[PDB]
């Protein structure tokens, strides 16, 4: 359902990824 | 430019019909939703790439840089696969 | 090996009948005579998700050109993943469950998690 440990070559890139997407969500 | 964020989904929901048996329907839900893990794919990626650009002071992300970051991230087979095109579009 | 994801969590008929998309897709883009000015997917388009990354900044032809191939390509597995749970459920109509279902096959979609949880 939501996985600790997921991808080992993805996990980083996805974190950033919702960083990215929380400010694209901030600004609307 | 919030829109810029997705491919658009006539487009997308064609290549899905194309994936399918003739008979088959698919779903509104189910075209956004392919809509939204393809325009990710994209994202996805490119993040990767940007990223190792801007580290290595770079200013174009280039075909390599695509590819680089596909297999970085999992995609080998894909980052493989489009090799062949890169070098068959550069000759 | 380079092609572990082309199979990944398939089994059967459906293993088969991806693998053999993968060769077609591998024969196509080996092939001569590419037209790079036809896709599916429109080449400003793909190029407005990558410029959608404040952290990007010029990019060369090459990169949707690739992506195009790519998202077709993405697009077309990923359906045809989706499509066995269809069958399974003795269905005519692709659901989004089903895309969910065909996700948690391979750990090569953990991507998108945040997408279609």
């Amino acid at each position: 359902e939501s996985p600790l440990y997921v991808n080992a070559k993805q996990f980083h890139r996805i974190l950033k990824r919702r960083v990215a997407r929380q400010k694209l969500e901030e600004q609307l | 430019k919030e829109q810029d964020r997705w491919l658009p989904i006539a487009n997308v929901a064609r290549i899905m019909k194309l994936a399918l048996p003739e008979n088959a329907k698919i779903a509104k839900e189910a075209k956004e939703c392919m809509q939204e893990c393809v325009s990710e794919f994209i994202s996805f990626i490119t993040s990767e790439a940007s990223e190792k650009c801007q580290q290595e002071k770079r200013k174009t992300v280039n075909g390599e840089d695509i590819l680089f970051a596909m297999t970085s991230l999992g995609f080998e087979n894909y980052a493989e696969a489009l090799k062949i095109y890169l070098s068959k579009y550069r000759e | 090996g380079t092609w572990a994801n082309v199979n990944q969590g398939l089994q059967g008929t459906a293993r088969d009948i991806l693998t053999t998309y993968w060769q077609h897709v591998i024969n196509h883009l080996e092939s001569d005579n590419h037209d790079y000015k036809i896709h599916q997917l429109p080449l400003a388009r793909i190029k407005k998700v990558m410029k959608a990354d404040p952290e990007v900044k010029m990019i060369s032809a090459e990169a949707p050109i690739l992506f195009a191939k790519g998202c077709d390509v993405f697009i077309t597995e990923l359906t045809m993943r989706a499509w066995i749970h269809a069958e399974d459920n003795k269905r005519r109509t692709l659901q989004r469950s089903d895309i969910a279902a065909a996700l948690s096959k391979s750990d090569m979609f953990d991507f998108l998690i945040d997408i279609v949880p």
